[PDB]
C-alpha cells in the first residue's frame, strides 16, 4: 500500500500558473502559436521525514523573431517574479489547492540554439520550495 | 496533565522568573534484521534544562 | 487514375478541448478512405536488446494526387491492415494501435511540365 | 521486574503514550496510559547523542 | 573456499517489493504491457568489517503518453516511500527474509530522451542501506 | 511457389510462467517448418581482438507469402545447418545454440500491382 | 498581474552604448560592413527582495583581416572601460534611462575560430550590475 | 643495472588466487567457456622508499544471460571478501610466494554494456595493498 | 569617447621582442622557412582602477624534425627567461616603447600533434604581467 | 641575446639512461625490434629565479604479446628505481654531464589500447625533479 | 483578551503601522494607529535570529 502524503505535481502547478497570462504545455506540438511556454523538470530531492522537497524548473519560450521572443521572456519572468513575492494561491488540474515555501532565480532568460531558423528560443531556471500535504 | 492539543492553545509565555522542572527522557533506537527486532532503550530517571540552541 | 491495388485510410488530427492535465487538449481524429495506392517498406532496423529492444520501419506510399492526399499535414497518421475497408476500425482497438503509422516528413508532390501534380510520395513509420 | 518499556511478549507497548494521530487529527487517548509525549522529526546529522566529560 | 556472509540481492530485492504495485523486472523485452519499471545499481560500497554496505538504484519507467508515464512515476515514488518509512518485511524469489537500514531519495522523477516516440520514459534515483546476513 | 532449394525452421518465442529471479520468466519455444527458401549471407565485419574479440554476421532470408512466416515477429529465432529436418533439433544442445538465428528487424513483405503479398525478405544476425 | 519592477533590458543597453562608436546588432545579417560587434547574455541571477541582478555579457568582433579586427576589439574594450568607469547616462530605444552599479571584466579580447576564412573574430566577455527600477 | 626489489605481479597474483573457483585470464579469447573472470590494473603508485605500492584492480565478468552473471560476480565478490578476510598465501605461475597488506571494495558488481546480445557483463573494481619482496 | 588608458598590445610586445632572434607572426602563410614562433593569447583580465593587466601568451614552435624542433624551442625559451629576468625595453611596431612588471612560465615546452608528418610542432605557455600607459 | 642558463634536456636524459638496458628512442619507426621505449614530456615549470625545474616524462613499452610487454614494463620500471635511488650520472649524447635531483612514481605500469592487434602496449608516467646548469 | 496582533476575524491587523508606500510615493497614514515602522529586505543567509546562553 502506497503512502499518505505528496508534494503536488510541479509541471501542473507551474502550467496552471502561467497558463492565464501565455499558452503553456509540456509539450509542444508541430503546429502551434508563437507564444508559447514549456515547463520541465531537471533534479530534486524528497525528504518523507522532514516534509521537503525542492524541485528545480526550467521554462522555455519560443516566438517568431528575437524581439517577441525578449518580450515574452521578459513577462514570463515577471509573472514568475510576482509569484515568488505574493505567494498565491493555485487551482489545478485536479482541483486541489497548492502553495510554494519559496523561490529563486538561477538563470535569468538567455538565448538558445534551436532547429528553426526564425522560431527564437529563451531559456530560464528556476528553484522553487515545497512540502507534503496530504493525498485525498 | 495540562499539555493542550495543537491548534487549540493560544500563543505561550516564558515566565521572568523560572524554577528548576525534573523531567524523564528515554531514547530508542530500533533496528531489525531478518525479520526481527532489536530493541535499545535508554533510561533517565530524572533530567534538567541545561542549554538552549 | 490507378497507381496499385492497395486502399489506405488517412487520418487527420486536429486538437480541440479545454485544457487538461499539464496543458495538453484531447485529440479529434477524422479519417478519410483513399483506394487504389501503392504501399511498400522501404527501410528497417532494431536498436541493440541490450536492456530495452526497440524496432523501426519504414514505408513509401504513392497516390493519385486527390483533395484528400493533397491536404493532409506532419503529424497525422494512416491505418492499413490488408482490407478493403480499414476505415471502419477503432484506433482505440488493440489492432488499431497495430495498425496505425505515423506520418514521416512533410508531403511530397510530383510536377509534370504541364505544371500540374501527377502524384504523391509520402513517408511512413511505425515501432514496437 | 518492577518496570520495562518492552511487553511481556517482547513487543513494544502500546498504552505508553497520550496523544494519538489519527485520520490527520490530533485526538486525545481514551484508553488507560501512564502519559507521555513524543518528539518529531529530526534533521538530518543530528540527534540523540550524548557527550560525557 | 568462499565467504560466509553477503548482503541480500539489491535487484532482486527491488523487484519483488514493487511487483505487487506494477509490473517490474531487471530487462524489458520488445513487447510488453506499458505499466512498467526497471531496476539497475549504479555504484555501491561494500566492508566486510564493519558489515556496511551502500547501494545505488535507478528506476525507469515507461508507460504511453506523458500522462500515464507521470501517473506511474508518482505512484512508484509514493510505494518508494512507503518502503522508506515503515521498514517492511520483503521475501525474495529464494524465500529467505531481507529487510533494509535507512533509505534516502537523489533524484525526484525526471523526464529523460526515448527512441520510441509515444513511450514515456521517467527516472528517478535511490539510495539505500544494508547489511550482511549469513548465507545459507 | 519455390524461391529456392533450402529449408529452414522458424522459432516463436511466447514467455510464460510466474516469475523467477530478477522479474524474468521462463520462454516457451514452438517450431515451424518452412521448406524452399534462400539463405545468404549479406555482410559480416569482426571488433579488433585487443581483449575481447567479437565477430558479426549477417544473413538474408526470401520465403514465399505462408502463414507462419507472416506470423514472424522480432525477437524470434530461425535454426539452419543445411540439413532436410532442421525443426528436430535440440535448442538446448550446443549444435542448436551454434544453429540458432537472431532475428533483426521487422518483417519485410514484397507486394505486386494486384495488393498481394508476393515475397517475404528478413535479416537474420549471429555472432560468437 | 506582473509584478511591477524589472531591470533594464541588457542587450539593448549594450547595443545603444556601442552604436556611437561602431556598428552593433543582437544579430548579423548574412552581408553587412566588417566593423561589427555582436552581444549575447550567457548567465545571470535576478533577486526580487533585495534588488539585484549580475549579468553577464559577451561582446563578438568581426572585421576582415587581423590587423581590423584587433584594431576593432581594442576600440571596443576601450569604449567598455569609458563606461566602466565614468558612469554615463544611456538611452534606450523605449527611451527611458537606464544606468550600471559597477562593472568588470572577465576575459580580455582573444582570438576565436571562424568558419570565414577572411574575416577574423575577437570575444571579449564582460559582467556588470543593475538595480532594478519601476515599470512604466 | 636493475634494481633488487619489486612487489609481486598484481595481474598473476589475482588470477592465480581466482583460478580455483573459475576461469580466469588477463584475456579472452573469441571462444571460451561462459564462467569468465577477466583482471587489468587502472592506476597505482610506487615508493622504493617506503615500500609501499597501492595497485587498483578490476574485474569483469562474464556468463550468458542476467542471470548467471549475477550468480558469478556474487561468487567472485565473495572470493574477494575471503581474500581481504582471511590473508591467505597465494602460489603464482613462478612458484614464489606472495602476501597482501590489506584490501578495499571501491565498486561492487554493476550491469555494463557488451556488444554481443547473449553474454551479459558485470564490473567490480578493487583496491590492493602491497608491498616489496627480494628479486630471486 | 573612448578612454585614454590602455595596457600595450601583447601580441606585438612578443613578436617584436621574439623577431631578433627568429622568424615570428601572429599567422603562418601556407609557405614559409622552417624556423617559426606563434604568439596567441588565451585568457586575461583587466582592471582600470588598480591599473593591472593579466595576460596569458601561447608560443608555438615549427621546424622539419624533431631534432630542429627541439632546438628552436630551447632557444625559444632561453630568449623568453631572458626576458623575464633582465627586464628590457622593446620597440612595438608603432614606435612605442613598452615593459613588463614580470613574468611565469606555465608550461614548458612539449610536443603536439599536427597534421604535416614532417614539421614537428612544439608548444609552451607563458604568463605576463603589465601596466597601463597612458594613449598617445 | 639568449640566458646563460638552462636545464638538462630531459628527453635525451632518459633515452641515454634506458638505451643500455633496452631500445629507446623518441620516436619509433615503422619497423623495429619488439622491446621498445618511447619518452615524451607532457608538462612542467621552470623557475628562473630559484633554478627549479619539475618535468613529467611518460614512457610507452611495445612488445608482442601480452607476457613480453609485462616483463618489459617491469625491466623499465626496475631500471627506473634504480635511477631514482642511487642518483648515477648519466652521459648526453652531446657529452654533457647531468643529475637528478629526486623522483617519484605517479602511474605504475597499465595496460592502453593500440591499433596493432599483435603488440600489447604498456604505459608508465614519472615526474623528475632538476636544477640549472650553466650553458657551454 | 487584552491585546494581540490578531484581528478577531483571524485576519492580521492593517492599522498596526505608520507610514505606507503608495504608487512609489512614502505618504503618512491618514488613518488612525497605534504607530510601527517595519524593516526592509534581509541579505541571504540573515534573518531575525536569537541566540541564548
Amino acid at each position: 500500500d502506497l503512502h499518505d502524503q505528496d508534494a503536488p505535481d510541479e509541471e501542473d502547478f507551474v502550467v496552471c500558473w502561467m497558463q492565464p497570462v501565455m499558452r503553456t504545455a509540456v509539450e509542444r506540438d508541430i503546429d502551434a502559436e508563437l507564444p508559447f511556454c514549456e515547463v520541465t523538470r531537471i533534479d530534486g530531492a524528497d525528504d518523507p521525514e522532514a516534509g521537503t522537497d525542492d524541485p528545480v524548473i526550467q521554462l522555455d519560450f519560443y516566438a517568431l523573431g528575437a524581439e517577441a521572443a525578449k518580450a515574452a521572456a521578459k513577462q514570463g519572468h515577471r509573472r514568475m517574479l510576482f509569484l515568488f513575492r505574493n505567494f498565491p494561491t493555485v487551482t489545478l488540474s485536479d482541483g486541489t489547492l497548492a502553495d510554494l515555501d519559496f523561490g529563486e532565480t538561477l538563470i535569468k532568460p538567455s538565448r538558445m540554439a534551436f532547429e528553426h531558423d526564425q522560431i527564437v528560443r529563451y531559456t530560464a531556471r528556476y528553484q522553487l520550495g515545497t512540502s507534503y500535504v496530504a493525498v485525498p | 496533565p495540562l499539555v493542550e492539543l495543537p491548534g487549540e492553545a493560544d500563543g505561550f509565555s516564558q515566565p521572568v522568573d523560572a524554577e528548576k522542572i525534573g523531567r524523564q527522557f528515554l531514547l530508542y533506537g530500533i533496528r531489525k534484521k531478518e525479520g526481527r527486532y532489536l530493541y535499545e532503550v535508554d533510561a533517565y530517571d530524572l533530567a534538567y534544562l541545561n542549554n538552549k540552541g | 487514375e490507378e497507381f496499385g491495388g492497395q486502399v489506405v485510410a488517412l487520418v487527420s488530427v486536429a486538437e480541440t478541448g479545454v485544457p487538461g492535465w499539464g496543458g495538453l487538449k484531447a485529440k479529434a481524429r477524422t479519417t478519410t478512405r483513399q483506394p487504389g495506392v501503392h504501399f511498400r517498406p522501404a527501410s528497417s532496423t532494431e536498436t541493440p536488446d541490450g536492456q530495452t529492444n526497440v524496432a523501426t520501419e519504414v514505408w513509401k506510399l504513392t497516390a493519385p494526387p486527390t483533395a484528400a492526399v493533397l491536404a493532409a499535414k506532419p503529424g497525422g497518421e494512416l491505418v492499413y491492415d490488408g482490407t478493403e475497408h480499414p476505415e471502419s476500425l477503432d484506433l482505440d482497438s488493440a489492432a488499431g494501435r497495430a495498425a496505425t503509422f505515423r506520418v514521416d516528413g512533410p508531403i511530397m508532390p510530383k510536377y509534370d511540365l504541364a505544371g500540374q501534380v501527377h502524384h504523391v510520395t509520402i513517408m511512413c513509420k511505425r515501432q514496437a | 521486574v518492577r518496570w520495562s518499556p518492552l511487553a511481556q511478549d517482547g513487543q513494544l507497548r502500546d498504552d505508553l503514550f497520550a496523544h494519538r494521530l489519527e485520520n490527520g487529527v490530533w485526538v486525545e487517548n481514551t484508553n488507560p496510559n501512564e502519559g507521555w509525549y513524543l518528539a518529531g522529526a529530526f534533521g538530518e546529522g543530528n540527534g540523540p547523542s550524548s557527550r560525557p566529560s
